[PDB]
């Protein structure tokens, strides 16, 4: 508890850099990370209502953008085309195509939902894997646990079988590490 | 100056506390963690003849190891350290004194409320087990009239109720009860026999490990009591 | 008398018959299964049942446990080419020296997209028949390729008799009472359990699932009889939403059926064929075929299915 | 080894039977596609042979990226049934 | 009074300006830079140059030299996380016993992957703000994270103000003439220098590069200097071939790029973006993505590139 | 290898020879496809050059996933023959 | 127990096969890989005196190493392992037997179909070459009346026809010709003079290495061909 | 061949210089960096009695060290190298000579423009300090009538004016001023007493280290200035 009564403040960045606590330095640097909600809101706003937004440092997620734009059938053909052929396109190229294709509108993303709705397929998949039941029975079990059984309680132990090899079948890419940490803490 | 192998080893051990050490003219070397939680000091056998601040003590000692013991460390023209060997000269950049956290004056430790002793083997085993068992914190408590260092994994159990490792130091002559908590991240003492002597007045306390070479002082966590 | 895993929170995989005797089965089926278990060997069997839910997967697992075999429980969906040539072959070849027989239970080995998996399993069983026995489990027998039928002896569930019907009903009512007592659920009326079991007697998995879903209230109220539920195989929700053209629900329902795209597209082409105008049957096959055609080049299958849903809803003439 | 039933059902243009029998003939797709091409060439009008070639070639080339191969074969059968005449 | 580096094989680095005064810019921007230098201490600055080629690296180095700061130039792409944690901290925490301010000049910091390093450098500026001043140079200000712009003061200077435009036109013509005379190239055509200045005026880097390219053969300074250019470009030849619709060149060069299709396909998409139209861009992205999806499925990988080129040429309505 | 037979077959627009010779190239696809694409250019109408390139490139694209390679080459042959602007 | 240095080394080697071990009240410790491909067993001199299932055998052994050699392990009041020492006391969580995969009973390896022998140096050379030569499959076949442990690369040499390494273990006096394909991932035996005695019957086969400390029973791959 | 320990060490050093090597018949082994910056050659006491082009020299030496010292390395039927121990027989492929970059013939070094001696201890100290002080470029210029090697950190300052480490080699006789810049990434010489023979004409120069066993030649950086 600071043996020394130093008048130097060491404002949470001096302590991280002077002490060479590279973990603390990384935490301090991430302290300037814009929360994903507003980054995604800006990206989807640029895509939906044509706006001068550039993604160079933004953590652009192809899957998040596609499944937040697919809620609307108006911009479904663009999402479908970038689903078929988007894989392999540079994130900038994917964003440019979505900008040029997605016609216009506001669409009111509601990022709070599409984050959980994007994990529904993964939950069904690993719940059918753990219980060795078909995906229909997996969704039935998921619905049952939401009411009785405390689905989080099951997921606490279920997290142990989300292997790096298992996630490959859920989606084919290297950004699948997002749900690795997402399901790394499910409690 | 000249840095003997003993002084260089002591400085190398200190480098684990503070990445940089503000050396000062004389025979005293002392370093504090940037957090201020850990303090270390020692009386060296060499003579530091100029006040220089080093922002990378590990690298400085790595360079010192290459040159022979005869190497004479002298301040360069532009203030940089200059390890001058018999045939090779090495220039080391002296850090900016602002960018190296060092104590202004030595920590004068008051009279210890409880004075104990820790054996070198016991302390080494404690340090190794801490890594082995994931012992985030410890507690120098009294159990059945003896001083015991109980290690807990504070990340798992926050109440500090399960002792994943218990070390008995000796019989407590006094009659006071305390639960001094010392985080394992602040246990940077080098191997050796340490006469750790605790102290806690009010809500502020500190544990000092008076060793043969260095005298480390560790800030007791906020959950230590020693209510007397 | 009643087994409990205590590690399952589902109440359907938690209270499931660990032994063949505990299973509620017709006298003839139970006697044939007891004979099979007493023979000490498990020949390749395709467990069959007309009415779904009569407990055939549980009967297969009970057979494996009673014989003490080293059962390898594998779904039909994941019994793909590599799995048949990989883990299945490794399990069948690697010979543990405990004397336990090796049995490979294969659930639902009659789904749609399992055309070639059945042939590959037939080849494997031809190669590894003498070591490990395969216990298939299919709802409709015709879904299993004809060559595979000959290798393994078929057993049919169902066809309970009047005395068998009454005995099974009483046994399942008693089992429901025991489960409710063990689960800390108070049943308001004893007749409630009997009525619930009578509502869906031929299958008991549906009854256990309804009880598990209703357990939120903590009491088997008379409202459980009002829970219509839905047949697991049926996809009537998709068809109704397509007819109503509510894309807002088709998109939110695509993830449900996107886990197993092959079976779902098979079922969709199977069912939407008999409830659309013949002129639009050609277009339905065009759309579903084009969508199926591109699955594999599509990164995310859920969006693929959502697009298929919107296209079908906007381009379907419903008769 | 014999696909006379598929050819007969296709000639009758009974989409129900084609789809019903597709699952059993979908286990082997390359061989069946080759056989269907040969028999259709021998049993189709000269003008429609190109149409059969296009249909079967598209359908087999898109194979491998077909999620449900039985539905893929049923799609092939329907396309052939409603898109070609027979000599 | 042109400052010659005398130690480089490129004219641009050989004759790069050594100070703000000998830097030729719009009057307002030059006055602002002069005031910045006159204040003595160089604060955090982001040098924003919307028009490429105007020179922001030169202005940053000129500021550092003019204020006598202890410049540490690091290329933006080379300012990885490890570089910030290592050499940057080692430089910012070194005793400045000469009274020279330590100034880090992170050039072209608005790159693609430079986000975990940009915010890391923002934290750095939080720590070593009183030890070293950072002068970031970015072409696209939107490419620099928001905190780095809230801390550093963004400066934009690529907008000549008409009369300042003409003044700096004459200044650039005189400077180019002097550099040509020093190099050893006679000014054969007086109109050629002005024509080259006009052709790409706010691209001084490109103009100097072209002057170097055409000065190798001889003094020249006439003809192709003011007539078009000769830059081959990484994929500029293929872009021109596609624009012309020539087919022989496309097939001829397809095997050249077939060795590493992924990098070439990405570069092709990036370049063709800027030369097409919205419908054209949609079609181009669909074509490139579809072709790339079948890289591992293409029979050879060279006829694949040829097919991509043919598709683009047929569909790409260049603008 | 031999490519003259296939080019002449395309020129005369035969249908039996294409099928017969297709299995002779299915063993190695990429080599034959590249060779055919190279040769066909010198003997195709300038406007039909683009069509030939597009057809060959599409077929090359969809190989690897094709279920039946031999029928894959056959389909290529009829596609080329039916709409080849021979010059 | 006592878990002398020899038993600790045996358990440390076993941890390679299975992350956790289910110890039993006796002088016999046995373990098997999760997939069951490899089985290991051995008679330990130290006497195990309580059934304790350890989920992390590597960590338990690491903690045991930092204690005195005569660290009297014991069952804790909670039901976990209590590694008591002269002064310290380390507590390790004894996971439930359900989560620990161990064989139900010792494997009764049948009469060997083709007994052989592998020298310690030969086995060490075979493992090092496999690690460095990309080998990931060895076929213990017979060639010119001598048993040779070929080495292949199943990743690239799918047919296993291009030999990358050979090792003439000895001469086979029988008439049966066999090609026993053993995976390298299952060759987890510790260094020592082993006596591998193979066994094959139909499509099921096994290979057992019986050393002077532990006996390792490996499962032959699916492609092992033979005429027994 | 029967490559001995010293020849294997020399080939390991060359593999450090170049990822692969191209052995040729006789008693001479030489290799050149991929980009040609550094060229190395040495005479050995073992006869390379066949021409092979090992594409991965480091891995080949690693595999060779796993057999007896008298492993009769030879060439197999396919031309691939076939190490043959007493019992084992490794098979290492011999990559096509086109893939592996090698020199056409031994590099004839011009007359020694300057001659200087760098001791083994001095060379090891220079290398270790360069690894430590972050030195990446060394100038071999002459200062105050003596030839010294100055370490410059190019990354921090491209203008080589801030010297990080100065090594005094010996007395300089000539009356020519020269500052040769040698990249530190090209100093792959193994420890030993070398015989630097600096040479440079016009804008191109090269320095050769007349080692006891090897003769390393390094290409001076274009930035070097001199009066030659
Ligand atoms: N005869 C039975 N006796 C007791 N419980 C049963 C019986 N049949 C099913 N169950 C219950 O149903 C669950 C397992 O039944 P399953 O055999 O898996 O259902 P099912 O036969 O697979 O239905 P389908 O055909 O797969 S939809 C457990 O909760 C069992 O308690
Ligand atoms: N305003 C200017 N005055 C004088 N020389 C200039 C000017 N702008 C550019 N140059 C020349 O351009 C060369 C250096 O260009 P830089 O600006 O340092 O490179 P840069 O980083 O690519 O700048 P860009 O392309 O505009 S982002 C030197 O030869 C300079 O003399
Ligand atoms: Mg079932
Ligand atoms: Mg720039």
């Amino acid at each position: 508890m600071s043996l020394f009564k130093d008048d130097i403040q060491l404002n949470e960045h001096q302590v991280a850099w002077y002490s060479k606590d590279w973990t603390a330095v990384q935490s301090a640097a991430d302290s300037f990370k814009e929360k994903a909600e507003n980054e995604f809101f800006e990206i989807i706003g640029a895509i939906n209502n044509k706006t001068k937004c550039s993604i160079a440092q933004k953590d652009y997620s192809k899957f998040m953008v596609e499944n937040a734009l697919s809620q609307f059938p108006e911009c479904m053909p663009a999402v479908y085309a970038m689903n078929l052929i988007g894989s392999g396109l540079s994130d900038e190229a994917h964003f440019n195509y979505l900008m040029a294709a997605v016609p216009r509108g506001k669409r009111y993303g509601k990022w709070a939902k599409l984050v959980e709705d994007s994990t529904e397929v993964l939950i069904i998949k690993l719940l059918a894997k753990r219980y060795q039941v078909n995906t229909n029975d997996a969704i039935n079990y998921k619905s049952i646990l939401t009411k009785n059984g405390k689905l989080p309680l099951v997921l606490k132990e279920l997290k142990g079988l989300v292997t790096d090899d298992f996630l490959k079948e859920v989606t084919k890419n290297v950004k699948e590490q997002k749900q690795l940490k997402k399901l790394a803490l499910e409690w | 100056m000249k840095l003997s192998k003993d002084t260089t080893a002591l400085l190398k051990n200190f480098a684990t506390i503070n990445s940089g050490i503000m050396l000062k003219s004389g025979q005293f070397i002392m370093t504090r963690a940037v957090n201020g939680t850990t303090y270390a000091e020692a009386n060296i056998s060499d003579v530091i003849d100029f006040d220089v601040a080093i922002y990378d003590l590990n690298g400085f000692l790595g360079i010192l190891s290459l040159v022979n013991d005869d190497a004479e460390i002298s301040q360069s023209e532009d203030g940089n350290i200059k390890i001058a060997d018999a045939r090779s000269t090495i220039f080391w950049p002296a850090a900016d004194p602002s960018t190296v956290v060092a104590p202004n004056k030595p920590i004068p430790f008051p009279v210890a409320s409880a004075v104990t002793e820790i054996k070198a083997e016991d302390l080494q085993q404690l340090l190794r087990v801490s890594r082995g068992l994931q012992i985030d914190t410890i507690a120098i408590t009294v159990k059945e009239g003896k001083i015991v260092i109980n290690g807990f994994n504070k990340v798992e159990d926050s109440a500090l109720t399960r002792v994943k490792y218990s070390l008995t130091l000796g019989d407590y002559d006094g009659e006071n009860t305390f639960n001094f908590i010392i985080n394992m991240a602040n246990m940077k003492m080098q191997p050796g026999n340490y006469k750790l002597l605790l102290w806690a007045k009010g809500k502020q306390g500190a544990a000092k490990f008076e060793g043969e070479h260095a005298n480390y002082v560790v800030a007791l966590e906020a959950d230590s009591t020693h209510d007397f | 008398m009643i087994t409990v895993n205590e590690k399952e929170h589902i109440l359907e995989q938690k209270y499931r018959p660990s032994t063949i005797d505990e299973c509620i089965l017709p006298a003839f089926d139970k006697e044939t299964f007891k004979s099979i278990t007493s023979k000490g060997k498990i020949p390749h069997i395709i467990l069959h049942s007309p009415s779904p839910g009569t407990g055939k997967t549980t009967v297969a697992k009970a057979l494996c446990h009673d014989v003490n075999a080293d059962m390898m429980f594998v779904n039909g969906s994941d019994c793909k080419i590599d799995f048949v040539r990989g883990p299945l072959t490794n399990f069948a070849s690697a010979a543990s020296f405990d004397g336990r027989q090796k049995v490979i239970v294969i659930d639902e080995f009659d789904r749609s997209g399992l055309a070639e998996s059945q042939r590959h399993l037939r080849s494997f069983m031809e190669a590894y028949s003498s070591n490990c026995s395969i216990i298939i489990t299919a709802n409709n027998i015709d879904g299993i390729i004809k060559p595979l039928q000959s290798r393994c002896r078929v057993i049919t569930f169902g066809q309970p008799t009047d005395e068998d019907k009454i005995e099974m009903m009483k046994q399942m009512i008693r089992r429901l009472t025991e489960i409710c007592k063990h689960e800390g659920i108070a049943i308001a009326d004893m007749k409630v359990v009997a009525a619930l079991v009578k509502k869906n007697f031929p299958d008991f998995r549906k009854t256990i699932g309804e009880l598990d879903s209703y357990s939120s209230k903590g009491v088997l109220d008379a409202g459980i009889l009002s829970l219509v539920t839905n047949d697991r195989g049926a996809i009537d929700d998709v068809l109704e939403s397509l007819k109503n053209k509510d894309v807002k629900q088709l998109r939110a329902l695509a993830p449900k059926y996107a886990a197993d795209y092959s079976w779902f597209v098979g079922k969709l082409a199977e069912e939407i064929y008999s409830r659309v105008t013949p002129q639009s049957i050609i277009r339905m096959y065009e759309i579903v075929g084009e969508n199926n055609q591109y699955h594999g080049i599509a990164a995310n299958t859920e969006l693929h299915l959502a697009y298929l849903f919107i296209q079908l809803a906007c381009e379907m003439q419903w008769k």
